């Protein structure tokens, strides 16, 4: 009964809308997660649409290396999750790319796409 | 990275009374009068002196192959404006030397710009070289910035008395900076002050923010504060904040405004907690209608560029700025100079020097 | 862009009058001698301590709502080291009260690593609070870097005293900055030049650069010079450098370094005329012939990472570097651990502060 | 009766010429917002052009970071719209693109296009 | 028994999961490398998965100039494997990728690609 | 005998492998050269690799402005043999692309190309 993650962009790419979900370190500890070609519901402006998970990848968060500081710490025989939980808190997170395929409308049939 | 090093013993015993304070603060904030501030109103024109500086390169590391570029410029309105005094200070020169330098200077058979806009200064307003005290003899980074103040307290004082002998009667003179002097003697404020009351002149000191500025806490009660208006700092904050500048800096004796200060709203609509704010200071024979017209004149010549700043600052700051390339054209210059008026061998050393370093 | 203005009244006599004490002072080295590093000789193990730090927003303008952290850590020989010592400075309570930080934080001394190193260090060598003199309480500027010059000392005072009461003598000590204290009186730097007397500590201090000067010559000489060498730097020289660094910044006073000084020749090829020259510092209880093995130690454990280094030292600064995440972070935990103890009420208005205000 | 956002860049892309909106926070929670292919009025130099609303998609506004502010106030479970206005009105722009389809000239013909 | 590197990024890239390994100088150092076209195996969230070493490249790792630091040894005749240990150690770092191609289930029965 | 350059970086581009190598202003101002399709030997951990200049090209070496001091230069009407041995010291570095063509085996036999 709680969002997934946090929308952070959204555009117009071709014929469709795509939104940017990021899913926090929290979250990624909770073991939440989210399959490729699944359908989720998107919640804007007191309406519910349909939405599938097209993509997911890795990016940077702010001002960090996460390439830099999970090398120091494997190097330096480091153990993020134990020794080091602020060092694991700032590289924790992922992207998720979601497209919208419409709104269903209750007594009524299915509306194909968004304008808005 | 290596935290859980610093948290053992965190002592957060401290943020309480710095709220408490804080609170205190915004309390007697609080209870300020605010003068509406509507767009009309009957307002002054405006004349804007500005100074700035650059440095050429090694001059922290190597002061004594370098040199620095002063220049101070005045806009009036649009184009309404006075000459620019541009100076070149060596490094090695007396510099290194102070308190002879500036005998030099002023004793200038030439009277370049930079001399004459000082001795028309110092003969107006009375202030000696005596004033100056011995701060500026010092060392060279306390020299820079003790010329600069002077520069431009001679400029104001030059365009004043020999290119505007009247029309300044009809003016608003806005001064970059706060009204303040520091590392000068009080003989020297006194002068300063008495000159410009003698004179009856329209000055106010416009600035924005950093020295330290607790004065800021305008960005609160400007939150549900009816669009623009102008207010009085109170004493109690104005006392705080220089108590804490006297405490974070050192060499702040002279920092207290030679008046009064006022903070204005020039924007409604900012995107920001603190944008579209100005503090100006005002000279003690001012009342508080000069206030009012000093604001009034503000909001009309109000840009938002810089986040709500002054239009014609950002037009003199914007003039009197130096590119880098300038300094970079000035040594070579100076190096040709060099050349053609000494020994190729000379010219031809003293580059294998500045090729060795800087 | 308006050059011409600074072209007005140029002086191009200062310029001869530097390139005469230039030459003099390479006429003056030209007589040194040069002792060889042939690659091998005797070398013993380095330790090396470091010292470094950062600060939170808004402390450069509002120390008042945010803090500093300095942390020292050091590195030695075998995979040798100690464990850091890492502190936590509010600027709130520093800012207010200098002196009043400092003695309770002395008297707490229960597990912190900052207070249990300087106790050590003032019961070493009886080193009274009284000596630190009156520099370090003007302003929260000077407190800090007396801070972080006492708790270096402290830092290499205890690790001589409490990890190596036996096996100190065969290590080489490295800090990385001239064997010098600058704010204290002459007490504070006599006690220390004999506690190490009484030790026969092998104390190097290695600077490289700040300086500026001796390295600006030093290119010069080691251009003609060919082969890694070690030389002994004239006093004629030194207080040249002397004399100029104090007529650039007073505070400087009391700067000098509490030995003699050598340059050595760490690369024989480079692509910058100032790459690959150590510049170090030796005690006066250390001769000649000590000062030459230090330099073959030196070139022994020389580096090509910073155009020439000594690898050490770029080892420890490396561990002792604070990331600038640390501080951000340092925040977000503090404020939780705040709200934790003072409940949801007062912690909610620290954060709108902190908002309204950077 | 008033202007829907502000323009900030126009161009011409092939044999049309195309202009940049940008919705600021104040209009955004005004309700005010732009369908695709909805039909506007663009005045220019005291003449009237029909436009098209062609494109929409979200990019930074000044200096911030957006995916930052919004995953850190996800993270410390903050309401933007009740506790973080501050933060919520340096974020909430919202791009558009607009292309120049004509004007109506005399007795009501169409001039396509345009060399201006 | 043990992991071979340590993973940095990971992505979808087209049809196929990726993953970014980077092998350190100690691991360099003390032989372990991996071939184009070996397989490997690939343990996330407590599952086992085949992969495939697909590529391999040198990137900086960190703040550091390799091409300035490794001429100016080379011109000093400085052997790094016995004279520089802290500039043999800035620099030696190396690059693969890994693409997974599906697990192993219930009876040996073999699954895909994956969805996570 | 002595190697001829540095190497300075190295992947697979393609169906093959290849390496980058700098030549340093000391080996330039020897005469030292590498011609376009010349056969050179790689040693690599042990072994010996074929390898052939396909590529060279001139790219700024640490940090330095190549274009402005040599326009510079030749403005002030200065020779960097001569008058600056310095200015010319940090400019005159070249860069070439080697591809390892395989390796010669046992009793003359050829293994094609290679998989480390």
């Amino acid at each position: 009964e709680s969002p997934i993650g946090v929308v952070v962009s959204s555009r117009r790419n071709g014929p469709w809308a795509e939104l940017t979900l990021v899913l926090t370190p929290q979250e990624l500890d909770q073991g939440k997660r989210l399959l490729l070609g699944e359908l989720v519901r998107v919640s804007s402006g007191g309406k519910d649409y349909v939405g599938m998970v097209l993509d997911g990848y890795y990016e940077p968060v702010g001002r960090s290396d996460p390439t830099y500081t999970l090398a120091l710490a494997h190097i330096n025989q480091v153990d993020l999750e134990k020794e080091d939980p602020w060092a694991r808190k700032e590289v924790n997170f992922y992207h998720h790319r979601i497209v919208l395929l419409g709104r269903v409308v209750q007594g009524g049939l299915f509306a194909p796409s968004t304008r808005l | 990275l290596g935290l859980k090093d610093f948290l053992d013993d965190l002592r957060l015993d401290h943020y309480q009374d710095l709220l408490r304070e804080l609170d205190e603060l915004y309390q007697k904030l609080k209870q300020e009068r605010q003068v509406p501030l509507h767009g009309d109103g009957e307002a002054y024109p405006l004349l804007t002196l500005t100074v700035d500086g650059g440095e050429g390169r090694a001059f922290e590391e190597l002061p004594l192959l370098s040199f620095g570029l002063v220049r101070v410029a005045a806009v009036g309105v649009k184009g309404f404006r006075l000459p620019s005094i541009a100076h070149l200070l060596p490094g090695y020169e007396v510099l290194r030397d102070p308190k002879g330098y500036l005998e030099g200077l002023l004793e200038r058979s030439e009277e370049s710009p930079a001399a004459d806009a000082l001795k028309t200064f110092f003969r107006a307003t009375g202030i000696s070289l005596e004033d100056l005290g011995e701060y500026y003899t010092k060392d060279l980074r306390a020299f820079m910035g003790i010329f600069r103040d002077v520069l431009e307290w001679a400029y104001l004082v030059w365009g004043v008395e020999k290119v505007l002998q009247e029309s300044y009667k009809d003016y608003l003179f806005i001064k970059d900076g706060r009204l303040a002097q520091l590392g000068v003697r009080e003989s020297f404020r006194s002068k300063l002050q008495n000159y410009f009351a003698r004179k009856h002149l329209l000055l106010a000191g416009v600035t924005k923010r950093s020295e330290g500025l607790t004065s800021l806490v305008m960005a609160r009660l400007f939150a549900e504060a009816r669009g623009t208006f102008v207010l009085q700092v109170p004493q109690e904050l104005m006392e705080k904040a220089y108590r804490y500048e006297r405490q974070w800096n050192a060499d702040l004796e002279g920092a207290f405004v030679m008046g009064r200060r006022y903070v204005a709203r020039l924007l409604e609509d900012t995107f920001r907690p603190q944008e579209g704010v100005a503090i100006f200071d005002l000279p003690p024979y001012l009342g508080e209608e000069d206030a009012v017209k000093v604001a009034r004149s503000l909001r009309a010549h109000r840009s938002v560029l810089y986040g709500g700043s002054v239009g014609t600052v950002v037009e003199a700051h914007g003039r009197a700025s130096v590119a880098r390339s300038i300094p970079r054209r000035m040594e070579e210059e100076i190096l040709a100079r060099f050349r053609k008026a000494f020994g190729e061998d000379l010219a031809k050393k003293l580059t294998e020097w500045l090729r060795l370093a800087d």
